[PDB]
RNA sequence: AAAUAAGAAAUUA
């Protein structure tokens, strides 16, 4: 993680997190009952960054 | 660090004028602007209303424009000055440098070496010190020179 | 849906009285489109600028055989009155005709000249139950 | 502390933005902080040059 | 205040200097920029919430 | 989820009824429109009650002093030209400048519907005695 | 703010009344943003790729 | 000047102020002390603005005069305080030499509404500043007045103590303070120390926090004292037994 | 405990199962293996807690800060917010003298009554021990220019915004 | 029986500063106090660059909460300079009792890092103790978005 | 006991170890048996009272 | 809730269940403890002089 | 007074039951005190109230002391008696506040909210500009413009 | 343990020396 | 893409879509490295040239680094062409500050309004004329006040055009 | 709603009144206060405010509030017998009449 | 609470046997989870 | 409709 201790080094990068909100009910009759059933699930994506700085181009 | 209200109250059961509670679009909120948002009366839902006036996102946007006006207004009442565009030669030693545009670099100190650290941005100059520069045509000085206080003079506060 | 007034009666659910985000309700039913205002006459349910051109629908765009009704966002023009030609619009049950031409119509869209929800009700499109419910609300006499 | 070292002797000019380096000279380490919070970037070494 | 915006051409000054508006026209040529003529001077409002 | 019952057929001769009813609803609407335009303009043209609430200051002050002096000698003509409609009245007061910041801040004005009463209005009941046959949005007398 | 020279203009108003009694309108219909319109509403927040919200263009 | 029925008072007062100041400036032997609180309001503009010129020209219709006065509000340049006839009188005495008869002992007021870079709308129920001025523009007594500036700070502790002692004790002696309930509030020293912390020793702050002391939640002194006095009384009653 | 007491990086919140699992099947490393050898309260470094480490670092960065070095760096080029803004403030620059009552009180106790007033750090507060007085005890002096951080709102706004806008102005490749 | 944990002092050797943190509502209020000794006896408390008076709006029942840790520890508040930093959700006004609770906590934790033994009074008076409470998460089932279930009718 | 888990570290101190060792000291009735304990507590750095 | 009676107050989990025991009530005033201790001690000696 | 409209009156006990939230909110109580102090009158009932309520707040998270069962019911009745005492101590205050506020408004040429008494000035409730054209409780017709309680000069 | 401030709700905040009120001073009503 | 959109009929359009999502080419240079002797011995960018460069490219400079993000064309190649062009066109215009002072951008000073001290003289402007006149106005007033109860300034020195 | 605005207007009124030597409204205010601020008497055991009977209506019903209101409506402060107002009342904490207040001080002199 | 601990039956710190699965449990998060975390050093 | 960062306290199977 520290650039003094290694080449290339690694930086963290904040994860992509999308939260899905939705009705779990299938009800034609009441809006209330639909709202009372609401789920939260997330999509996630995680990231690491690798940095290499070189003194020339190869 | 203002104590004022920046958020429109959320729609709920009808609020009424009570100890501890006032109507939502009451004339006392947002300096009486709430006039713009008000549907008066026992509104008959089916037939009448103006939809935008009950909508949270729309209403809040309007309120936010009003707050912005308030701040802008007070920032301009706060100015005593105009920006004059003066050629590089004639300007005081502190501005003879390069002065990065706003939000471009680090907020910048006027003269660290002379012990003045303050935003060059917000430094204001006296119309009287720039007289020779700003009104060269006039001959005789239009504004009479500032009179300054001797801080070495024995005066009432020095106990003499 | 309870009653199928169209095909969609079969496909759609009502979901009780359900809330939609502001100014998006799936079906555009403009009950208000004829809603009288003297002072707002030229700004209400009409073009936001008077320098806008009339819509697509006031013009014959291509080689046509003919049309049955013109669209309801078509705007009533002096020629609509003067020319004495059929001007139809699709309303319910079937079609509304502008038969009796007036200059007072001019410059407004036919949306605004056609009352969507009539004070008139057919007793024969109503179930005996529905007729009961229309008597409760004090609409139908009985 | 105590480690012998050759350090490029810093030369001080007001005319220089940044810094001026000069040939490596023999020197000893007086203190070197490992901990990042005592030694922020770019890292430093306190050093006593042997010459003077 | 309601005023006429004004511009002093550098040939007329008792020292020539490059006027900020002139520079603005330069910047508009370089990155081709629509200059909104009807933009009201009174309406500068930053967005408080995000700024 | 029950299978939707079929809708009964439309009606016989209801197409004629709907045509006629919409037809003369529109013909009626022409006169309703004509009349409400007449009303709207008659209102814009005619005088109104004074827009300011006299219960607060600087308005409570005796009619021979303060703001009323400022009105009688400097603003009178203009205040009468705009027929004491509350919008131009409040704007004129802003532009007279001799009150200056107070108009919105210290001064109180009557509420919208009261300020809209015809000059001469004595009893509050008047708000409710205006014509309901006319579509002006309370901008009619 | 730079303005076009020779154009009659106004300065931001200092007095509250000047703001309040001017002809500035309120937002009434649904509200639009030239970039953000492509991600429909705040609740439908359309995302082409799951990049970290903190991703930094090189 | 002032004894007349209105409107006459209005023109009479103008004449009278002009001549009063003209009389004051003409007296060279009798000491005259002029005390003005909030001079800094006299040295810049009043909050009045010059009437829009169309109030001066007379009109037929609003329809076409080429006039906007009814359509839009606008700001016209503020009237500077130096153009007030009264302030004119005073400035005339300050600026003219050959008046060493007169002494201005004068003051500044910082009473302005607070503004920190955003302002919401003030809640009208809770607003300490409703009667404050709208100013928000800086004032420097050196550049902005012809007077010799003297600076004043907050109380040092010697002032502060004397003042607080007064507010509390002479308040209580006048029947305006805790009275029979005195054992509910803490002792003087504790109040002094705490009100010091809260006020920063600013006098207005001291007055203010002295009142607010009624509501302190987190003060425990009288509680623990009461507790100890109790314990001591019960040990005494066990020793008597 | 529901699951072994171990640094949580070893656990993953399971998909489809309400439970956590170990991202290396069943192997476990104890807390001791996260930190350096004999690390006080297993810690990257023993001197301070996480926040202590942060603000110690900020203060050190700022002591060696020079504005000329900031060019070509992004937000790394910005000086520590609070300290810098405090310096930029002029009203801070004048630091009050030690008020008359204070200087008198201390004087009386150390000349008249033969006992100096101890600064709160030199006071011995353990009833059972006598500890060496910390080397910073009466030494560090008081300049409002230095601390506590106090600053103008305009400058703070400008600073914050600048620091956001400049994230990407970085010259990576430098000599 | 171990009474209360007495630690050593964690202080920046150069600046003589110690760092505590307060919380309330798990999200809303995170504060960090930098606390340092003032030898001139004019101490001051400052929050996000503004004097404590202004920040808490001169309300006494809020500011005395920030005084308390200096009391409990039997210390003179004037011997200390403090600056508090807001790390949580920013708001134009933090004057309210919850925010003040978090403040008091930050200050107390700093004080403990600075004067180790002072920890024992503080811990007993429950200053260092953290209450875990939160507004209920938002949730569309409820009318107000938090606590209120929708209307019910018998069939 | 030497702390193992962060939870265990929050219970731990040299200055409190003093207390425990003092107890263990008051327990020994003879000086010789005390000397050993003392040597320990001296060696593992324990704040002494 | 719905067409049914509200539960008695004791049927809900504790209202303050999330507040630590050291907070309810706060034991503040610690500053004074030592003071009163000394005081009382002192008083005891006073009460001997009366007797003896 | 800015808040002019007709209002809904709440029984004193429910107003007091708001405790710290309104009735005892420090902010509010302080400006009551200010009103009294400025009129040169001790605020004893306010101080009683503040005492009671201060302490209410301090112990508000604790469980009540353990109850032993008694045929007497002396404990239950003593707790009750104490409680209604405190209730009455606060009724008195609530009354004082409404009283003095109305009186002071009478001195300041302030117009109260709709349907409100000001002892010397408006005996029956004062009204002007209500949503309803008659005086609500008299059932008498309201004049235009709003009725004035005070002579004109300011 | 040592000398707790009252650990319980509903304690006696305020005491004074006062007379007794009349029996049933409240009118039964409406 | 190495995963899913790697290998079939959609690999093409997904690839292209990424490439177009990535068209941006960032072009940077430090203003430091622009200050160097030109082939003609004149410094390529001096102080005035730099001030002009900064004012011309506004938010496109930060931390003394000029940064152009070229997004215009779907392909990165074309964006380096475009970006490079804008750079030299902007340098070409900034370099005008070497043609003479007329092109040195102005400095914007915040110049205060006149001070309290100056404003004090506003009440002495035309002092003689105004006193001499106010005596005549006093006569006009004394006379007018025999007829009417209240004398307005509009009967004395103020002009209001009737028609 | 009593506002800081009103408090400032109050201050100025009070001042202007002090300087015109108007002692009368101060005296009316002093009187009012003396009457209604007396300490309320500790209630006898067995005396409590009535609650609303359970098993009458369901807990969500209006009747509950309707009772409370109608009770407090019937006990007006003129019906509060637990606070001792009257001419009969001895008032140790307060001054009795105008003659005992400081603006009378000249008659208090010997 | 005690009005719901039919429905809280999974929610403490619970040793499991079979851990619950998403077919059988709609909203449960798992036994290790802390919704109302305190700040600990 | 509610004892969940709010502030409510005494009539189990
Ligand atoms: N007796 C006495 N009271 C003082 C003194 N200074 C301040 N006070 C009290 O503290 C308050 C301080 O308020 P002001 O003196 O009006 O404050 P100021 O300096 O005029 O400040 P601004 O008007 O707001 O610029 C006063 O109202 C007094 O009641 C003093 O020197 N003697």
């Amino acid at each position: 993680y520290d650039p003094h201790t290694s080449w290339p080094h690694v930086e963290k990068l904040e994860p992509w997190v999308r939260m899905a909100e939705f009705w779990t009910s299938s009800s034609d009759t009441s809006f209330t009952e639909l709202e009372m059933s609401t789920a939260h699930y997330e999509f996630r994506k995680f990231f690491r960054v690798i940095i290499c700085k070189l003194p020339f181009q190869s | 660090v203002s104590t004022g209200e920046f958020d429109h109250p959320p729609f709920q059961f009808r609020q009424r004028h009570t100890f501890n509670t006032t109507p939502l679009h009451d004339a006392n909120r947002f300096g009486g602007r709430t006039a713009y948002l008000r549907e008066i009366g026992p509104v008959n839902i089916k037939k009448q209303g103006r939809r935008f006036k009950k909508d949270p996102r729309t209403v809040q946007f309007n309120v936010d424009v009003w707050c912005a006006q308030q701040t802008l207004r007070k920032r301009w009442k706060q100015r005593d000055w105009e920006v004059i565009e003066i050629p590089f030669r004639l300007v005081p030693r502190e501005q003879q440098r390069v002065i990065p545009e706003l939000y471009t670099d680090i907020p910048q100190m006027t003269d660290p070496a002379r012990n003045d650290f303050s935003n060059i941005r917000n430094k204001v100059y006296d119309r009287e010190e720039l007289q020779g520069v700003l009104f060269p045509a006039a001959g005789a000085m239009l504004y009479p020179p500032l009179q300054r206080v001797d801080k070495q003079a024995m005066t009432l506060d020095k106990y003499l | 849906l309870k009653i199928a007034k169209s095909a969609f009666g079969f496909y759609l659910a009502r979901r009780g009285q359900r809330k939609y985000p502001f100014l998006r309700r799936p079906h555009i039913k403009n009950t208000h489109s004829m809603n009288p205002s003297a002072p707002y006459f030229w700004s209400f349910m009409t073009a936001k600028s008077q320098m806008a051109f009339l819509p697509e629908e006031n013009y014959i765009t291509g080689d046509w055989t003919g049309k049955f009704f013109v669209s309801k966002r078509q705007v009533y023009t002096l020629q609509h009155a003067t020319s004495g030609a059929k001007v139809r619009v699709k309303s319910f049950p079937s079609i509304f005709e502008f038969n009796s031409p007036s200059r007072w119509n001019i410059g407004k869209e036919m949306n605004t000249l056609t009352k969507p929800r009539m004070d008139l009700i057919d007793e024969q499109m109503l179930t005996k139950k529905q007729r009961l419910d229309y008597v409760r609300a004090g609409l139908l006499p009985k | 502390e105590g480690l012998p070292v050759r350090a490029r002797r810093p030369i001080f000019s007001s005319s220089a933005e940044q810094r001026i380096a000069g040939g490596p000279q023999r020197a000893v380490i007086i203190q070197y902080h490992h901990q990042p919070f005592f030694n922020p970037e770019p890292r430093l070494v306190k050093v006593a040059f042997q010459c003077d | 205040g309601v005023h006429r915006v004004g511009y002093t051409h550098p040939s007329t000054l008792p020292v020539p200097c490059a006027q900020r508006w002139d520079l603005r026209l330069a910047r508009a040529r370089i990155f081709q920029e629509y200059i909104e003529e009807k933009a009201p001077g009174a309406w500068q409002l930053e967005d408080e919430r995000s700024m | 989820w029950a299978k939707p019952k079929k809708r009964p057929k439309v009606g016989q001769g209801f197409h004629e009824k709907a045509q006629k009813w919409r037809e003369e609803y529109l013909l009626d609407r022409h006169r309703a429109l004509a009349d409400s335009l007449r009303a709207y303009v008659e209102f814009s043209t005619s005088k109104r009650v004074e827009p300011w609430d006299a219960r607060f200051k600087p308005f409570d002050r005796i009619e021979k002093d303060g703001v009323y002096v400022l009105m009688r000698y400097m603003m009178e003509e203009k205040l009468q030209l705009c027929n004491y409609h509350h919008r131009p009245v409040k704007r004129l007061f802003c532009n007279i400048g001799l009150m200056g910041p107070q108009i919105t801040t210290k001064a109180r004005w009557k509420p919208y519907r009261f300020a809209t009463n015809p000059a001469g209005t004595s009893k509050a009941e008047r708000m409710y005695q205006r014509d309901k046959t006319v579509y002006t949005h309370g901008h009619n007398d | 703010m730079q303005q076009i020279p020779g154009k009659v203009d106004q300065t931001p108003f200092e007095e509250d009344q000047t703001w309040l009694l001017h002809s500035i309108p309120v937002q009434q219909l649904e509200m639009h943003h030239h970039e953000k319109d492509l991600q429909d509403l705040p609740f439908i927040n359309h995302e082409q790729f799951p990049r970290s919200l903190e991703w930094n263009a090189p | 000047g002032h004894r007349a029925v209105a409107p006459a008072s209005i023109d009479r007062q103008s004449v009278c102020v002009k001549f009063l100041m003209d009389e004051l400036s003409e007296e060279k032997k009798l000491p005259v002390v002029i005390v003005v609180d909030g001079w800094n309001l006299f040295s810049h503009e009043t909050h009045f603005r010059y009437p829009h010129p169309d109030f001066l020209r007379g009109l037929a219709s609003f329809n076409e005069s080429s006039t906007d006065i009814d359509l839009y509000p606008q700001e016209l340049p503020r009237i500077p305080a130096s153009r007030l006839s009264f302030v004119r009188g005073l400035n005339k005495m300050i600026l003219s030499g050959d008046d060493p008869n007169k002494f201005f002992i004068t003051c500044t007021t910082r009473d302005f509404k607070p503004f920190d870079g955003i302002s919401g709308f003030p809640n009208v129920e809770t607003d300490r500043f409703a009667n404050s001025l709208d100013e928000y523009a800086p004032y420097d007594p050196e550049k902005d007045s012809h007077f010799h500036p003297i600076q004043i700070g907050n109380f040092d502790e010697y002032e502060y103590r004397s003042f607080l002692r007064f507010l509390i004790n002479s308040g209580e002696l006048a029947g305006l303070g805790w009275g029979p309930l005195w054992h509910a509030s803490s002792d003087f020293e504790r109040k002094l120390y705490k009100i010091g912390f809260l006020s920063g020793r600013n006098p207005q702050g001291v007055v203010d926090h002295y009142h607010q002391e009624l509501v302190w939640r987190y003060d425990y002194q009288r509680t623990r004292q009461k507790q100890y006095l109790l314990k001591r009384r019960m040990e005494g009653m066990s020793r008597g037994a | 405990l529901v699951r072994p007491d171990v640094p949580e990086d070893q656990y993953v919140d399971s998909w489809y199962i309400c439970t956590s699992m170990t991202h290396h099947m069943g192997d476990y490393r104890p807390w001791s293996a996260s930190a350096p050898p004999n690390a006080f309260r297993f810690r990257p470094f023993n001197e301070f807690d996480a926040k202590g480490r942060e603000y110690v670092q900020y203060m050190r960065e700022f002591a060696r800060f020079d504005p000329r070095k900031s060019r070509g760096n992004g937000q790394k080029g910005f000086p520590f917010r609070d300290a810098y803004l405090t310096k930029m403030n002029e009203a801070n620059q004048k630091t009050p003298p030690p008020t008359l009552e204070t200087i008198m009180d201390r004087a009386v106790r150390e000349h008249h009554q033969h006992a100096r007033i101890l600064s709160p750090l030199e006071v011995q507060r353990d009833v059972g021990r006598l500890e060496p007085i910390p080397s910073y005890a009466g030494k560090i002096n008081a300049d409002r220019s230095v601390f506590p951080f106090q600053w103008k709102t305009e400058d703070w706004y400008e600073y914050e915004v600048a620091k956001v806008r400049n994230r990407r102005f970085v010259f990576e490749n430098t000599e | 029986q171990i009474g209360v944990r007495i630690d050593e002092a964690e202080v920046d050797p150069e600046t003589g500063i110690a760092v505590g943190r307060g919380c309330a509502d798990g999200e809303k209020y995170h504060f960090t106090a930098l606390l340092r000794e003032n030898r001139d006896h004019n101490g001051i408390i400052t929050v996000m660059g503004k004097p404590l008076s202004l920040v808490l709006d001169n309300k006494a029942w809020l500011m005395e909460m920030v005084l308390m840790p200096f009391d409990e520890a039997n210390l003179d508040y004037r011997d200390f300079d403090a600056h508090i930093v807001s790390e949580g959700h920013a708001m134009p006004s933090i004057a309210n009792e919850i925010a003040a609770f978090a403040l008091r906590m930050a200050v107390a934790n700093a004080l403990v890092k600075l004067i180790p033994l002072t920890r024992i009074p503080l811990k007993k008076s429950g200053l260092l103790s953290v209450d875990r409470r939160r507004e209920r998460g938002q949730f569309p089932g409820y009318l107000d978005g938090k606590k209120v279930k929708r209307r019910f009718a018998k069939r | 006991l030497e702390p193992c888990t962060p939870r265990e570290w929050l219970q731990f101190s040299h200055r409190n170890l003093a207390y425990a060792y003092n107890g263990a000291l008051r327990a020994c009735h003879s000086l010789p048996s005390m000397l050993l304990l003392y040597k320990e507590m001296k060696q593992r750095g324990v704040k002494v009272d | 809730r719905r067409g049914k009676p509200r539960p008695r107050a004791g049927m809900f989990p504790d209202k303050y269940r999330r507040v630590p025991m050291l907070l309810k009530p706060q034991q503040g005033g610690q500053q004074y403890f030592n003071h009163f201790l000394i005081r009382s001690t002192n008083d005891r000696l006073t009460q001997q002089d009366v007797d003896n | 007074n800015t808040f002019l409209t007709s209002s809904v009156a709440t029984p004193p006990i429910s107003v007091i039951r708001t405790g710290p939230k309104w009735w005892a909110d420090p902010e509010r109580m302080v400006r009551q005190k200010l009103m009294y102090f400025t009129l040169g009158v001790d605020q004893l009932p306010l101080r009683r109230t503040a005492v009671i309520q201060r302490d209410l707040q301090r112990f508000h998270m604790c469980k009540p002391p353990p109850r032993v069962g008694d045929s007497t019911g002396y404990k239950r009745s003593r707790a009750a008696q104490l409680n209604t005492w405190y209730r009455r101590i606060q009724y008195q205050e609530y009354h004082m506040q409404h009283l003095f506020t109305r009186h002071v408004w009478g001195l300041l040429r302030v117009y109260p909210g709709n349907t409100t008494k000001i002892q010397g000035k408006a005996d029956d409730g004062y009204v002007g500009y209500d949503s309803v054209p008659f005086h609500r409780y008299n059932r008498a017709p309201l004049p235009f413009p709003a009725r004035e309680l005070y002579e004109r000069r300011k | 343990e040592n000398q707790p401030i009252s650990l319980h709700r509903n304690n006696i905040s305020y005491m004074e020396d006062v007379g007794r009120s009349v029996k049933n001073p409240t009118v039964p009503g409406l | 893409d190495n995963l899913q959109y790697k290998r079939y009929d959609w690999q093409g359009w997904y690839q292209r879509m990424l490439d177009v999502h990535n068209r941006n080419v960032s072009l940077r240079c430090r203003i430091c490295d622009l200050q160097r002797l030109d082939g003609n011995g004149v410094q390529f960018v001096d102080m005035q040239t730099e001030r002009r460069l900064r004012i011309l490219a506004q938010h496109r400079v930060g931390m003394g680094v000029l940064k152009l993000d070229a997004d215009k064309y779907e392909d990165q190649a074309d964006n380096v062409t475009f970006g490079t062009t804008k750079l030299s066109e902007l340098l070409a215009d900034a370099r005008k500050a070497q043609l003479g002072e007329e092109y040195w951008p102005s400095v914007e000073l915040k110049v205060r309004k006149p001070s309290g001290q100056s404003k004090a003289h506003y009440s002495l402007i035309d002092n003689e004329r105004i006193e001499k006149r106010s005596r005549e106005l006093y006569e006009k007033y004394r006379d007018a006040k025999k007829r009417s109860l209240f004398v307005t300034p509009m009967e004395t020195w103020l002009e209001v055009k009737g028609m | 709603r009593l506002t800081y605005d009103h408090l400032d207007q109050l201050q100025q009124w009070t001042m202007r009144a002090t300087l015109d030597g108007r002692t009368e409204e101060f005296n009316r205010i002093r009187d009012l206060h003396r009457e209604w601020s007396q300490h309320p008497l500790m209630p006898v055991l067995g005396d409590v405010e009535p609650k609303f009977p359970l098993n009458l209506f369901k807990q969500n019903h209006r009747a509950k509030k309707r009772f409370l209101v109608r009770w407090h409506k019937a006990n007006t402060p003129a019906n509060w017998l637990w606070m001792p107002r009257g001419p009969t009342v001895v008032t140790p904490l307060h001054r009795t009449n105008p003659t005992q207040y400081p603006e009378n001080w000249k008659q208090m002199v010997q | 609470g005690h009005v719901m601990t039919p429905h809280t039956t999974l929610h403490g710190r619970r040793i499991f046997w079979i851990p619950p699965t998403w077919n059988r449990a709609g909203r449960f998060l798992g036994p290790h989870v802390t919704l109302y975390p305190g700040m600990t050093p």
